[PDB]
């Protein structure tokens, strides 16, 4: 349903000339218009919401989408590193800095520290 | 206002536009542990702290809190 | 203030339109490589021109004798070239201040014989 | 256009050159264009001093407009080997240099502009590529097979050769019962 | 195309009516407090004492224009009027005219007349004289046009705003066009050539003096067909 | 919010602004010009030189245009326009911003 409702080859405007015509003080008369009266409500989101909150104090705008609404607003995603959640492969090189980290923090603690 | 929101790659790690659901209990168990450990912290460093004396009160030259030069 | 029309002596690359090379350098590979497979092993096709800078450095090299000394900036190549000079000149003038004063000279000193430091130092029996 | 006249090392004929024609080489132009293009950059500086400057007169815009329109009029009609329309070029060009203002307003939709390539957009290739099974469902059979093509299993993102040998379930039974039972039927 | 009324809770007119000091509506009620209806309704004002104190004391209906043609006194018994100013003329008279009491007032007032003196000198020389000054003494108040002589009388505002009267010949003046002397008296054009037309600047070649026609000034039409002007 | 599947880019229309709306403000702002006599006669098929459109009055017509959308139009652009359909469709499916 993205067709867009253009005409060609017909006039858009129905004055014959600017001078006969009072354009300056009526305008310009349409034709062939496809009318669509949009009675859209700004500050819906502000109806009925309390003066202390994140929609009135910042996101009062005329036109402003909530976010259970809008459909590019992302919850946490993404992968942290590289390494397959589900690997089959019995790799151990994160595990052996995974000790090498464990080891020098308990010979910090256990020989050094006091 | 801002920028026309587009969408952003579901394996990428980034923080566009990144609203979390929990944030509530996430920012009470990191602000509250947070909390006790800069209270450790400032236990622990108290120890060490200066402060001149209050209005009332004068150093005693001859006290031990008093400077001490060295003793060849 | 720098145009390549009348840089003259200060190279820098023209800012006319040129075809992309037809011919240069590339990546090469020891025979019997083992192939770099990270991330999927997906290899994009390189671009010429940023291969051709790539590679451009490494092999230029001097035309004539003495081309060295005139390229660039004369005054700032025998600068550069006499810069060791400068810098031993400096240290020395900076030793007499040492030496005349009495602090820290440019001198290998021997304070330990032959001790090294924090070294095991026994004997076995 | 571009509005990359303060970057780039352009000379100040090659930015003269931009400002009054939207080419650095108007010598290919045509009449017709050049003509053109000279009005509409005349008409635009004027109308950024004169319109949306420090406290603007209306009236001398419209006599200062009404003037350039004349002389680009009868620029256009004068042929283009006469000395007189090369005399009205080197005058519109000076007087785009004299208006030539440092940091002047550089319209946000043109490229090079502030605030010009302050997002990166994902394009479908990202938007689609998903090696694991997280969000795009990832077979066990890594790839679909292709006719006339071998079966091989995808180069995995992370390629690290520390693997051990296979791991197996402590006292896993192992023992080859097929050719136990065949050895024992044979008798 | 307003949505208002669909909400019992939304913003109103009468939640609007206190914007009207700082923006421009037409009138709706009156308020007790306001001067018309304060006059209106205080049985004060209406006594004959006040009604003839307004009527007498303040500015006259007989200075007030009533046409848009104005014939001014004749200057000589054989002159015609060409050219006048209104409001232009009686502004610089009355700015002209502060010489006579802040001057010898500021003399007589002023701890430091020196300071005082010092300090005006550089505000003159730069953004007064040009501003003002120069425009005024260039300034034309009104031009006739003496036919047996073939010349033209010329009403000037001088220090003080004393006014003359000069006598031009009409051979000896020519047509400046702005052109010649934009760039020679910029400053002037920038900050006090405002009031005076630009491209109807005359001179007197013998004398070398400039005439500054005022943009709303009154000329006559006869005046201006009068075949010694054409 | 955004669901966790994988979701493509949406190119509905190549439009990114009304394109009926663009088209009627920019002949209003032609028949607006000296030049036009006739709005009645201007479609989106009709060529500037038939609507009347001078050479000259064309590059003016567009700095007014470029104010009026909030856009700047290339010389290369304008110069390529043949006629007000051209003219309409580069300006309803130009990103604003670029
Ligand atoms: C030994 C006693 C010391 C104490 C006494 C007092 C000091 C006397 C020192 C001598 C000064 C006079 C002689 C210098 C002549 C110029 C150099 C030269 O001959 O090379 C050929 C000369 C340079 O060729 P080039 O460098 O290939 O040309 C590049 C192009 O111009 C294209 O250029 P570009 O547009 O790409 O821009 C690049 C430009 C600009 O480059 C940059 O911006 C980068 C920085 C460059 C270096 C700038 C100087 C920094 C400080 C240096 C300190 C050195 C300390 C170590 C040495 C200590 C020695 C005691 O590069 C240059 O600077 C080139 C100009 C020449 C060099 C000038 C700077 C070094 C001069 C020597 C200074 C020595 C100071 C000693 C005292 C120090 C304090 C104790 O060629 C020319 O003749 C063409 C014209 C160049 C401009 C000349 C300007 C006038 C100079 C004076 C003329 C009259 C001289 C009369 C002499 C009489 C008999 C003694
Ligand atoms: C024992 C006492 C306390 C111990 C704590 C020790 C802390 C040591 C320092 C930790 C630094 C952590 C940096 C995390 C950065 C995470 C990524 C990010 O921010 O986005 C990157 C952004 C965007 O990231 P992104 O959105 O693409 O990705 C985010 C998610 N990841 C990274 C996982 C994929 O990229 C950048 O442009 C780089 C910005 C870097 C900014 C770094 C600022 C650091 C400022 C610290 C100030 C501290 C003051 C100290 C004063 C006292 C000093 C003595
Ligand atoms: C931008 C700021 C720049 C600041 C200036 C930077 C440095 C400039 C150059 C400094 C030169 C200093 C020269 C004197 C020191 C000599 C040291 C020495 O003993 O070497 C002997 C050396 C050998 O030293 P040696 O190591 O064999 O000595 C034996 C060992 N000792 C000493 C320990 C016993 O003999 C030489 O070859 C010297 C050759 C000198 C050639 C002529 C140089 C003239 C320099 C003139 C400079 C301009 C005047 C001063 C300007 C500044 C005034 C404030
Ligand atoms: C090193 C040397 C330093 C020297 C520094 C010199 C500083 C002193 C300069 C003196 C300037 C003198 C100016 C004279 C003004 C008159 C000139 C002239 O002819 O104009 C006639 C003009 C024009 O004359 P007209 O003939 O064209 O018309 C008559 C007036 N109209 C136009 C209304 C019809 O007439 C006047 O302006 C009359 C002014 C009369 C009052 C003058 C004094 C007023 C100030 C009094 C003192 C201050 C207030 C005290 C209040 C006390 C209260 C208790
Ligand atoms: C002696 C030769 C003739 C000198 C003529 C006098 C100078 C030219 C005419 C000046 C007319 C403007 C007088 C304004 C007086 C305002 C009140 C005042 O401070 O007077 C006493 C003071 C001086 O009285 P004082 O000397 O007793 O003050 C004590 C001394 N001081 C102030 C330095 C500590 O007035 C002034 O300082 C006037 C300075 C000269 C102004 C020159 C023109 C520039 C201003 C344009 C006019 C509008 C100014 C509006 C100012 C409004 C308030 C900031
Ligand atoms: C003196 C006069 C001052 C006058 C100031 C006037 C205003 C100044 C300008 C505004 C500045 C502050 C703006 C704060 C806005 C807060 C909005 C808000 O609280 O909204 C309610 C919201 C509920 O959550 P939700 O609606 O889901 O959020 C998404 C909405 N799109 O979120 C909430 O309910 C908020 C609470 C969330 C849960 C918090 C959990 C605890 C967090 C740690 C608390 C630590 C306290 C430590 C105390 C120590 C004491 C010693
Ligand atoms: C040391 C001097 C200190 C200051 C003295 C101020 C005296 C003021 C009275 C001047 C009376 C004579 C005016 C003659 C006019 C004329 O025809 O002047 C004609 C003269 C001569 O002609 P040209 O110089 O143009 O060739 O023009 C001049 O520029 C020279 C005289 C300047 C007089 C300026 C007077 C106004 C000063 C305003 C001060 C700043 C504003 C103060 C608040 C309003
Ligand atoms: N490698 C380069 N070397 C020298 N000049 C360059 C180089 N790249 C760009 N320039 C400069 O960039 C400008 C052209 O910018 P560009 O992004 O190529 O757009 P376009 O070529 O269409 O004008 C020229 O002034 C040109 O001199």
């Amino acid at each position: 349903g993205y067709e867009v409702h253009l005409v060609k080859d017909k006039n858009l405007i129905g004055n014959k000339s600017f001078k006969d015509d009072l354009v300056a003080v009526y305008g310009f008369t349409d034709v062939n218009d496809h009318h669509h009266h949009d009675e859209t409500d700004p500050y819906h989101h502000l109806r009925g919401v309390p003066t202390l909150s994140f929609e009135r104090m910042y996101f009062a705008d005329a036109y402003y989408h909530d976010d259970t609404h809008e459909g590019l607003m992302n919850e946490p995603h993404g992968y942290l590193t590289m390494d397959d959640p589900m690997d089959l492969r019995p790799n151990y090189e994160k595990s052996a800095l995974e000790l090498l980290f464990l080891v020098s923090g308990g010979a910090i603690l256990a020989l050094m520290l006091g | 206002g801002g920028f026309q929101k587009y969408p952003i790659p579901r394996y990428l790690h980034v923080g566009q536009w990144i609203v979390n659901k929990n944030w509530k209990w996430n920012t009470f168990h990191m602000f509250f542990p947070t909390a006790i450990l800069c209270f450790m912290v400032w236990r622990n460093s108290m120890i060490s702290t200066a402060k001149p004396p209050n209005y009332g009160e004068y150093v005693d030259p001859q006290s031990p809190v008093a400077p001490k030069a060295i003793k060849y | 203030n720098y145009h390549y029309d009348f840089c003259g002596r200060a190279y820098m690359g023209n800012p006319a339109v040129q075809s992309p090379p037809k011919e240069f350098f590339n990546y090469h590979y020891v025979p019997d490589n083992y192939p770099d497979a990270l991330s999927g092993f997906r290899i994009a096709y390189r671009d010429p021109f940023e291969v051709q800078h790539v590679f451009a450095y490494e092999n230029w090299e001097y035309q004539y004798d003495g081309q060295w000394w005139s390229m660039g900036s004369l005054a700032c190549n025998v600068l550069f070239f006499c810069t060791p000079l400068f810098l031993y000149l400096i240290l020395q003038v900076e030793e007499l201040n040492s030496e005349k004063r009495g602090g820290t000279s440019n001198k290998f000193y021997h304070n330990n014989a032959g001790f090294f430091h924090f070294q095991i130092y026994d004997n076995k029996q | 256009s571009k509005a990359y006249y303060f970057v780039k090392n352009f000379s100040w004929a090659e930015v003269s050159n931009l400002l009054c024609y939207g080419t650095k080489y108007p010598t290919v132009l045509n009449h017709q264009q050049k003509v053109t293009r000279l009005y509409r950059a005349t008409l635009r500086r004027v109308y950024a001093h004169q319109v949306e400057g420090y406290k603007t007169d209306f009236k001398q815009y419209n006599e200062n407009i009404t003037d350039i329109g004349k002389d680009f009029n009868k620029m256009l009609a004068l042929k283009p080997e006469s000395l007189e329309l090369q005399a009205y070029f080197k005058k519109y060009e000076d007087l785009q240099e004299e208006l030539f203002d440092p940091a002047m307003i550089i319209d946000e939709s043109r490229p090079y502009a502030a605030s010009s390539g302050r997002y990166y957009i994902f394009d479908d290739y990202l938007l689609k590529f998903d090696p694991f099974g997280f969000y795009s469902p990832k077979l066990l059979s890594e790839n679909r097979p292709e006719e006339a093509m071998p079966f091989y299993e995808d180069y995995p993102q992370n390629d690290s050769h520390w693997n051990l040998w296979e791991q197996f379930p402590e006292d896993f039974e192992d023992s080859n019962a097929e050719r136990e039972a065949i050895l024992k039927s044979n008798k | 195309g307003d949505i208002r009324h669909k909400f019992s809770n939304e913003i109103t007119d009468d939640d609007y009516d206190y914007q009207r000091a700082m923006h421009v509506k037409p009138p709706k009620e009156e308020s007790l407090f306001q001067l018309t209806n304060i006059l209106s309704s205080v049985p004060v004002f209406k006594t004959r004492f006040f009604l003839d104190f307004i009527a007498r004391n303040l500015d006259t209906n007989s200075a007030v224009s009533t046409s848009d043609f104005v014939a001014p006194p004749r200057v000589h018994e054989n002159s015609f009027f060409v050219y006048h100013s209104r409001e232009l003329g009686n502004v610089i008279r009355k700015y002209r005219s502060l010489e006579s009491i802040v001057l010898p007032g500021a003399l007589l007032t002023f701890t430091y007349p020196l300071f005082a003196a010092f300090v005006a000198i550089p505000s003159y020389y730069f953004m007064f004289n040009a501003k003002i000054y120069e425009m005024s003494r260039r300034f034309v108040v009104r031009m006739d046009v003496l036919p047996h002589l073939e010349m033209i009388s010329v009403q000037r505002i001088g220090a003080f705003g004393i006014l003359y009267t000069k006598l031009h010949r009409i051979q000896d003046l020519e047509y400046v066009p702005f052109d010649q002397v934009k760039e020679q008296e910029n400053y002037l054009w920038a900050i006090g050539g405002h009031g005076v037309d630009n491209q109807l600047i005359f001179k007197d070649r013998s004398t070398g003096e400039f005439f500054y026609f005022e943009r709303q000034g009154v000329w006559d039409a006869k005046g201006l067909n009068h075949p010694l002007l054409n | 919010y955004a669901p966790q599947k994988v979701v493509l880019r949406n190119e509905k229309s190549g439009y990114y602004a009304n394109p009926d709306d663009v088209a009627r403000r920019l002949i209003r702002l032609i028949s607006l010009h000296d030049k036009v006599q006739n709005p009645s006669a201007i479609t989106l098929k009709s060529t500037w030189s038939e609507i009347g459109v001078d050479p000259l009055s064309y590059v003016e017509i567009m700095l007014e245009a470029e104010n009026e959308f909030y856009i700047e139009l290339a010389d290369e652009d304008l110069e390529r326009f043949r006629t007000v359909e051209d003219a309409v469709e580069f300006i309803a499916r130009n990103f604003f911003t670029n």
